[PDB]
């Protein structure tokens, strides 16, 4: 069982700046036939892996020339000459020299772009949902950087705790931004006990936090 | 040109069994070794099983030894994985991949090992307010298992679409939101329909999203 140790775990790079990912094997990775069967894979979130490099330094067909593979024995390196927006995602080294086949734990390549303020939107629950005895209020932060954003739910200004879930998108492959959804879950009865519903957003691109709110019915 | 398509996935009770099939086209099936690889949710890639062209060299991961079996019908251009005595940790996205290199990967098929019952989604409109950019969406709420596919205007609208990762609720059911951003002055000019498909429950829903 050959162990592959992938470093770093995360890597933030400015667009057009070089990047390097390292993979270290527990034992020498040379096969009986004399070749070294190490591969580098890229995976955009919720997509299948694509092969970049095979046998240490050979570019697979269709792979841009900015990707280069290097190393021998235990130490191996993927290098990106200039990172592009599309290079975001997780990279894996894979060994296929000895079974069991093994992979590194992964490397997130993050793009470092200018600060972007979220666009914020608030959606009241649909009438069809309230008839089912539940109320979901959704708050959308769209196309913001960096990833660190705080969303605070207020109901007639009363601060809400433990009745909300957040989902964040992966970094966009074009404009390198994030998006975030917050969902406040209430009973129809509790939802009708209050009038003003607001989500308050705190982000590095807003000097003062931004509040979007609606009046129930009105 | 190269096509790998996985099937046989879905919900299965702990101890239950599944048979995955990977159909292949656009290369000589019998000339290559075929790999099963899997991805537990939010975790990295794990090798599972490998089979030579001749079906002579078969290898299994320690995790699946005794429970799983790999076979290939070179005639039918099909790779198989019989999975028995399934456990909650076997829950993952299962890919077939070609050669040692890993040069070609299928779309992937999701396996959920849970005693919980299939439940279809409720789809609710997220209506745009009233500007600059304007947002509208669909809330896809209380389904199991994953996955759901969401499209807009049957694949016609792609510009400005974010389908968020699903969140598991205290109910043990999933909820996700799909949003599209459009220029504010383009509202009531275009029609906006979110197409939700949950195959595990044979549920297809087309919801029209209109200004409130």
């Amino acid at each position: 069982d050959i162990v592959m140790t992938q470093t770093p775990l995360s890597s933030a790079v400015t667009l057009g700046q070089p990047a390097s990912i390292s993979c270290r094997s527990s034992q020498r990775l040379v096969h009986s036939d004399g070749n070294t069967y190490l591969s580098w894979l890229h995976q955009r979130p919720g997509q299948p892996p694509r092969l970049l490099i095979y046998k240490v330094s050979l570019r697979f067909s269709g792979v841009p020339d900015r990707f280069s593979g290097s190393g021998a024995g235990t130490d191996f390196t993927l290098k990106i000459s200039r990172v592009e927006a599309e290079d975001v995602g997780i990279y894996y080294c894979m060994q296929a020299t000895q079974f069991p086949l093994t992979f590194g734990g992964g490397t997130k390549v993050e793009i470092k772009r200018t600060v972007a303020a979220p666009s914020v939107f608030i959606f009241p629950p649909s009438d069809e949902q309230l008839k089912s005895g539940t109320a979901s209020v959704v708050c959308l932060l769209n196309n913001f950087y960096p990833r660190e954003a705080k969303v605070q739910w207020k109901v007639d200004n009363a601060l809400q705790s433990g009745n909300s879930q957040e989902s964040v998108t992966e970094q966009d492959s074009k404009d390198s931004t994030y998006s975030l959804s917050s969902t406040l879950t209430l009973s129809k009865a509790d939802y009708e006990k209050h009038k003003v519903y607001a989500c308050e957003v705190t982000h590095q691109g807003l000097s003062s936090p931004v509040t979007k709110s609606f009046n129930r019915g009105e | 040109e190269v096509q790998l398509l996985e099937s046989g996935g879905g919900l299965v009770k702990p101890g239950g069994s599944l048979r995955l099939s990977c159909a292949a086209s656009g290369f000589t099936f019998n000339e290559y070794m075929m790999n099963w690889v899997r991805q537990p949710p939010g975790k990295g890639l794990e090798w599972v099983s490998s089979i030579s062209g001749t079906s002579t060299y078969i290898n299994y991961a320690d995790s699946v030894k005794g429970r799983f079996t790999i076979s290939r019908d070179n005639a039918k251009n099909s790779l198989y994985l019989q999975m028995n005595s399934l456990r909650s940790d076997d829950t993952a996205m299962y890919y077939c991949a070609r050669g040692s290199t890993g040069g070609y990967w299928g779309q992937g098929t999701l396996i959920t090992v849970s005693s919980a019952s299939t439940k279809g989604p409720s789809v609710f409109p997220l209506a745009p307010s009233s500007g600059g950019t304007a947002a509208l969406g669909c809330l896809v709420k209380d389904y199991f298992p994953e996955p759901v596919t969401v499209s807009w205007n049957s694949g016609a609208l792609t510009s400005g679409v974010h389908t968020f990762p699903a969140v598991l609720q205290s109910s043990g059911l999933y909820s996700l939101s799909s949003v599209v951003t459009v220029p504010s002055s383009s509202l009531g000019t275009q029609t906006y329909i979110c197409n939700v498909n949950h195959k595990p429950s044979n549920t297809k829903v087309d919801k029209k999203v209109e200004p409130k």
